[PDB]
RNA sequence: CGGUCCGGCCGGGAACUCAAAGGAGACUGCCAGUGAUAAACUGGAGGAAGGUGGGGAUGACGUCAAGUCAUCAUGGCCCUUACGACCAGGGCUACACACGUGCUACAAUGGCGCAUACAAAGAGAAGCGACCUCGCGAGAGCAAGCGGACCUCAUAAAGUGCGUCGUAGUCCGGAUUGGAGUCUGCAACUCGACUCCAUGAAGUCGGAAUCGCUAGUAAUCGUGGAUCAGAAUGCCACGGUG
């Protein structure tokens, strides 16, 4: 049960199972399923090889898994290089998107030390 | 951000100044306050001194800085550490 | 002749038209089983009837605006009770005992400035 | 045919005025479909009673805008004329619409 | 507020009144989907050039007695406090201590 | 209630069985004012019990309650200064209620999947005295018993 | 500070509104502003003339300003030249063609506002505040108030610490909504700053 | 009641809901007991409502030289080619950190998916903006209607009925961040909201401690308003469940 690199859960329903792939969430999974011609309810158990192949192909059509990671990462790197406000934020480990830092930055800040 | 129908914003004065600079090709960093202005392709190569409230931080305009606003490369707050 | 009663409970305003013979409950041009999916509401609607003599003894065309489900049901019940009273008048003894003539005066308590709801005060840090 | 809408803030005043208007209508012509009560627009304004801080302290004022529909459906020449000039006005907004 | 602030507000109001149509037209042009790009750009430029105090979104609704930049009410055009003062005195028509 | 010794509110009896007690139980179970879901769950539990026990729907429930129903529980005093956990013979109206609450708590605690199922299981345990509610009851009794010194 | 304004709490009950008119959400604010301005003008002008309650009623795009004053003769002047000037200025202020009525305040010692004004005046011209208050109380009693309270506050006789003194002769039921609690305030701008004079005149119970 | 587009939509009808205006009704008035034969209390009937029926408004003399000279007024002092005024940009959104008040969660009384029922209260002409078309969606285009019991915001959501997930850091959770966008507005970099796709932290009910609430209350579910171009998990209201 491999698709676009990584393994997919054998028991889980396709819509959800697909979501395991980095670069597909729910909507994209659904789209993929539609493209294939498969229902959402079916599992990877009771799913044919030919059927799988089509799905895989569909997935390939999107920028997914390692490629996506490479892209996003690259963007971040570029930003950092630029030294744009966003870049600066990224470098510091502070909220990029314009949040308060006085309090509640703990995701990007990390778990508080003192 | 800004709508695609509305067209990417640039401060008029800076646009004019930039044009002049490009026309001449004379270098010499442009004093700018309008930080709210998308950098253009024509702005690449120039140095623009973007205001940060206090001073005009000189940003050498690279090819990668285009769709960004000027103020992005011109940090206003001067924080180091606690 | 249409023996009738106005029924209100919470924000609902039911109006119950009783007619003798048989027993079909029409709520907003829909059945009792259709309109109220919940059993409790149905029970409440039927309660007064149960208390009094009814099996196939009087039909009841009713319409209710307002409120939710439970409130609506209550209103309907009230209306029914009223109708019964109008019909007979001697049924009040039983109805009174039940606690059914009583229009349930409980409306939602207004939200009050300072308080987050009717009574819930905000959280109190003393120091 | 004649749609007369009375808007006012005091209810007694509007009732009196409305009554007067109805009287004017009836005598001079015909028909008149009575003072119809329309829903009172209640305008809740909550304001900080205090000049500074003390938010839980407040005054909740309202402006009850009372509506009255007269509705006349027989425009006699004498009668139609009369409602514009003769009626007079206190603190009421009268909107006649044909 | 300061007298100065009030004056500024007044000026802004005046400018809006003046330029409403001039700037409105520009805005319309900008909006226009079935229209030229260059024209749109020009319009935008013009708008930018125009005095900013002529933009209605640069007006702060102040209390028409005090000039307060807060606690505003549009029904009355007043500061909350001023409304209260008026309300008590009977100087706002129909307004009264509401309870329910 | 410093002054106001008052009459308690008269709940509507359960729609399916006409049981006040059952209604009360359902109410106790309920959270977020979701009687509808809660009552359904309760019903399901009852059904399950019936399937398992084979006696009845409500009788079984009653039996279960009985085995988690505390005869005596503890209550504070502080006469001189230190603690005195005086046992008190709890009132029969309250007694049922307490038991119900305990049962609910047990259900909440339990590792089974559906709430209703858990509740049913708890009930079964009570009937055969070996669940969590029963344990709690036992503990309470013990507490009372120890402090039977004070009376 | 926690006394609801006696006028305001009774505004639908036993008190008339000063501004008595209708307006939609667009113009209402404007109208209010106009009223304020005209009130201000009258206040400034009819300061010597003992004015109490200036009532504004505007039907059919035209103001009707029912001024209640203890001296009509001084506000009227000769024939209506005094009035005319006032009326014209009101019109100018507002926009609409104005009117300006001048109601006589018989028994001005029972009108609260007038009393307050008098007290303030006394304070200004450098008399014993307390004495003045007492006098006011007496006058009200004489004239036939069911009861009166008056209350001065802050910088009384040039005292550094701010005292708040009040005489309440008779019955002055502020909680009773049906009570005609005619209330008003006035600020004396003395050499030692403001002395703020409140006064409540329970003229009678109503039904 | 007649007619059928099975829509109160149309003749009509003034009943019912409903809409306000004026009333009646609740006062321990009546019966019983207790109590000094008093007040009253306990109970009872009738009554929709019962003992202040519920909720509000209503805050005594004063207290804390409490808060506010940044609403406003105001004594005093002080600044007066500056502590005044205009502008642009920046900041008030900073972030080792500590506290407060919220929201969202940790899940199966749940989520997700489809179908379907039931509100109340409001707001709205530089406004609200159906229907129709485009747009996955935020929204865009055309554009009636309505200063509004008419039209619009606006399909209430919990709920209910089927299906699925089967106790996992999961189809829970949504933070975060990357990309693409939409709208507002001269302008969204600092620094808006919302959308789409992707990403999918912590978190598995919380130490000491601690708060709210006695009924249509808490809890929960949504909905509106104000200010406001835009921008609420805040505030102010509204009903549902309970
Ligand atoms: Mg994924
Ligand atoms: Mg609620
Ligand atoms: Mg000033
Ligand atoms: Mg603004
Ligand atoms: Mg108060
Ligand atoms: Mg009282
Ligand atoms: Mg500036
Ligand atoms: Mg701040
Ligand atoms: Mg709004
Ligand atoms: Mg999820
Ligand atoms: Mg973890
Ligand atoms: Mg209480
Ligand atoms: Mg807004």
């Amino acid at each position: 049960a491999r698709i676009a690199g990584i393994n997919i859960p054998d028991h889980k329903h396709a819509v959800i199972a697909l979501t395991s792939i980095y670069g597909v969430g729910k909507t994209r999974s659904k789209a993929i399923l539609a493209a294939a011609g498969i229902a959402e309810d079916v599992k990877i158990s009771e799913l044919s090889e030919g059927q799988i192949d089509t799905l895989r192909d569909e997935v390939a059509k999107f920028v997914v898994e390692g490629d996506l990671r490479r892209e996003i990462s690259m963007s971040i790197k570029r930003l950092m290089d630029l030294g744009c406000y966003r870049g600066l934020r990224h470098r510091r480990g502070l909220p990029v998107r314009g949040q308060r830092t006085k309090t509640n930055a703990r995701t990007r800040k990390g778990p508080r030390k003192p | 951000p800004r709508s695609l129908k509305k067209g990417p914003f640039i401060d008029l004065h800076l646009l004019k100044k930039v044009e002049k600079a490009v026309e001449s090709g004379d270098k010499k960093p442009l004093r700018t306050w309008s930080r709210r202005s998308t950098i253009f392709p024509n702005m690449i190569g120039l140095t623009i001194a973007v205001h940060n409230g206090r001073q005009h931080v000189p940003v050498f305009v690279t090819d990668e800085m285009v769709g960004h606003k000027l103020g992005e490369f011109a940090p206003t707050r001067t924080y180091r550490g606690h | 002749n249409q023996y009738y009663g106005t029924g209100r409970r919470k924000s609902s305003a039911a109006r119950v038209f009783i007619k003798p013979g048989n027993g079909k409950i029409v709520i907003n041009q829909r059945s009792l089983e259709q309109y109220f999916g919940r059993e409790t509401a149905r029970m409440v609607v039927r309660q007064p009837l149960e208390l009094v003599d009814m099996v196939e003894k009087l039909d009841l065309y009713i319409t209710v605006k307002g409120g939710g489900i439970s409130g609506q049901a209550g209103a309907i019940r009230h209306g029914i009770t009223r109708a019964l009273m109008e019909y007979d008048e001697s049924l009040r003894s039983e109805l009174r005992k039940a606690g059914f003539v009583t229009r349930d005066a409980r409306q939602v308590e207004r939200k009050k400035v300072g308080l987050r709801k009717a009574r819930r005060r905000p959280q109190f840090s003393k120091r | 045919r004649i749609r007369i809408r009375l808007k006012a803030f005091d209810h007694r005043l509007i009732d009196q005025a409305t009554a007067e208007i109805v009287e004017t209508a009836k005598r001079t012509g015909a028909q008149v479909r009575g003072p119809i009560p329309l829903p009172t627009r209640k305008e809740r304004f909550t304001v900080l009673i205090s000049p500074h801080v003390n938010k839980d302290a407040r005054d909740q004022y309202e402006i009850r805008t009372h509506l009255r529909l007269v509705d006349i459906v027989e425009p006699t020449e004498k009668t139609v004329d009369a409602l514009m000039r003769l009626d007079l006005a206190a603190g009421v907004d009268v909107q006649i619409s044909l | 507020a300061k007298q100065s602030m009030k004056a500024r507000e007044v000026k802004r109001v005046a400018l809006a009144d003046k330029y409403f149509a001039k700037r409105a037209e520009l805005k319309a042009i900008i909006s226009d989907v079935n229209a030229s790009d260059e024209d749109r750009w020009n319009a935008v430029l013009k708008l930018q050039t125009l005095p900013r105090d002529s933009s209605p979104s640069r007006q702060r609704n102040r209390c028409r007695q005090t000039g307060r930049p807060h606690g505003f009410l549009r029904k009355f055009g007043l500061s909350r406090i001023k409304v209260r003062e008026a309300a008590m005195r009977g100087e706002i028509p129909g307004l009264k201590k509401a309870s329910w | 209630p410093r002054r106001r010794v008052i009459g308690q509110r008269k709940i509507l009896p359960d729609p399916k069985f006409g049981s006040e007690l059952l209604a009360k139980f359902v109410n106790i179970l309920m959270v977020d004012g979701k009687k509808s879901t809660a009552e359904s769950i309760v019903y399901s539990a009852l059904e399950t019990l019936a399937q398992r026990s084979g006696k009845s729907e409500l009788e079984a429930f009653e039996v279960a309650l009985e085995n988690v129903r505390p005869t005596v529980e503890v209550k504070s005093r502080r006469v001189g200064g230190s603690t005195y956990q005086v046992p008190v013979e709890v009132r029969p109206v309250r007694r049922n209620a307490l038991a119900m609450r305990w049962i609910v708590e047990a259900a909440r605690k339990r590792g089974d999947k559906s709430m209703a199922l858990r509740l049913a299981n708890e009930l079964s345990d009570a009937a055969e005295n070996k669940g969590t509610a029963v344990k709690k009851r036992e503990d309470v009794h013990r507490m009372a018993e120890a402090n039977k010194a004070f009376a | 500070g926690q006394k609801v304004h006696p006028n305001g709490i009774r505004l639908g009950i036993v008190k008339p509104w000063n501004s008595t008119w209708f307006a939609n959400t667009k113009e209402f604010a404007d109208n209010l502003d106009s009223d304020f301005k005209v009130r201000q003008y009258l206040t400034k002008e009819l300061a010597k003339a003992s004015v109490s309650r200036i009532v504004i009623e505007r039907p059919a795009k035209s103001i009707r300003v029912t001024i209640h004053t203890a001296r009509p003769g001084i506000v009227i002047g000769k024939k209506g030249e005094d009035v005319e000037k006032l009326r014209k200025v009101v019109a100018d202020i507002a926009g609409v063609p104005a009117q300006i009525n001048i109601a006589e305040v018989r028994k001005p010692e029972l009108d609260a506002k007038l009393v307050a004004d008098s007290i303030t005046s006394q304070l200004e011209r450098r008399v014993m505040f307390r004495r003045a208050m007492k006098r006011a109380v007496q006058n009200a009693m004489r004239l036939g108030a069911k009861g009166i309270k008056v209350e001065v506050s802050g910088r009384l006789g040039g005292a550094e610490i701010a005292r708040t003194e009040w005489y309440r002769e008779g019955r002055v039921p502020l909680h009773t909504l049906r009570a005609d609690i005619d209330y008003n305030t006035s600020e004396a701008h003395t050499t030692y700053g403001v002395i703020g004079v409140k006064v409540w005149i329970f003229k009678g119970e109503l039904g």
